[PDB]
């Protein structure tokens, strides 16, 4: 039982970062514009958490992939996504190649797999 | 945890956990040893070998000494250098990518 | 002295990759579009070396050249006001992290590039004397 | 040289992963190769071929090596650059 709980914490956390990237790719044009206009990373990071983003919404289904530590001010809150400072960082660290087609899918895929595991880990939690 | 500086418990006095917190190794951990700053000349690239203040002395990250550390050797958390994240990540990035 | 040539080759090689980035950032929108439409990195890489790019406001910075590697083939580099990337340079552009797109970050590239260009010159002056 | 595999100068195998445009006076960053067979993320530990053989790039065991110990070039993995780089990125950036 100790293991299960861990895997859920390991899972939620991992998926948390992959969400932000799936949303980042869901609106790259505006993200790029925002970044190539920020004088510095630090500023681009602020701008990123500052304003919410349109969702990946269908896929994004289940309020369990979110970290038990995730503040209530973050995440999907009214059809809009609110990035954590840590997630914005992840988006800033992305390598252009990750924008290719096959690469975009590998993210969505892993994200969906995590959401699957997180699902069964809960059935297992409940049961 | 990533960006936290621990102690061994040797050769080096301190080390920085530079491994993603979203990657389980288990028992291991990628780290970058901290060398007392004086031991190097102010000429050395603060790009590849970043400097950080920890406690009452200045330290140099021996980026080229990057190595895995067995959790069994990890002592106690003694500082947080998360505010130096991009510099640490450029050190790392610059090593395998040169930029 | 070998010592000198060794220094020259090292700076050339280094600057060679930094050029690619200066050119890549001189036309990011089309690069982005090229990449965001390639199915795979491999393909994006091919696309990149395939067609030449406008020497942006970096044109004048490049400009009697000696910052180019003694090993660089003639089908590469600046040839006719257009830049032809090597497979190696394309890779570096694909490995770029978004944050390197910020203003202050863009400048540090152009600045290190310019420094290497200065050292190269000084090095040839030594191979000169 | 980056992405090339060598052996040491005394009697086993590794891939130089450090950038060729970054100079470390006498050292060099390396990821040793373990026999692939014995391993039951295949993304964090890419499998490479050398001769009629396959190995696991033991990414978590990365390390610096004095260029003085570096033996012959046994193979060149330049054609796996993306895989290899992704593996290294996955460890520090977790992506």
């Amino acid at each position: 039982t100790r293991r299960t709980i861990f895997e859920l914490r390991k899972a939620r956390d991992r998926a948390h970062i992959l969400e932000a990237l799936a949303v980042a790719l869901a609106n790259i044009d505006p993200i790029i514009e925002l970044i190539r206009h920020a004088p510095t990373p630090a500023e681009a990071k602020t701008a990123l958490v500052a304003n919410p983003w349109q969702l990946v919404a269908a896929m994004l289904e289940d309020d369990a992939a979110r970290p038990e530590w995730l503040e209530p001010e973050f995440g999907v809150r009214d059809g809009l996504y609110y990035l954590t400072e840590q997630q914005a960082q992840a988006i800033l660290d992305l390598r252009l190649q990750k924008l290719t087609g096959l690469e975009h899918e590998k993210l969505l895929d892993e994200y969906k797999e995590l959401l699957d595991q997180i699902a069964e880990l809960l059935r297992i939690l409940g049961s | 945890m990533q960006f936290k500086v621990y102690t061994y418990k040797s050769r080096y006095r301190l080390f920085v956990d530079v491994q993603s917190d979203i990657i389980d190794t288990p028992g291991r951990r990628m780290v970058i040893p901290l060398a007392s700053a004086r031991l190097l000349s102010d000429k050395v690239s603060r790009e590849l070998y970043p400097v950080v203040h920890i406690g009452d002395e200045s330290w140099r990250m021996m980026t080229t000494d990057m190595a895995s550390v067995p959790v069994s050797v990890i002592g106690e958390e003694v500082a947080d250098l998360s505010h130096r994240e991009n510099d640490i990540k450029n050190a790392i990035n610059l090593m395998f990518w040169g930029i």
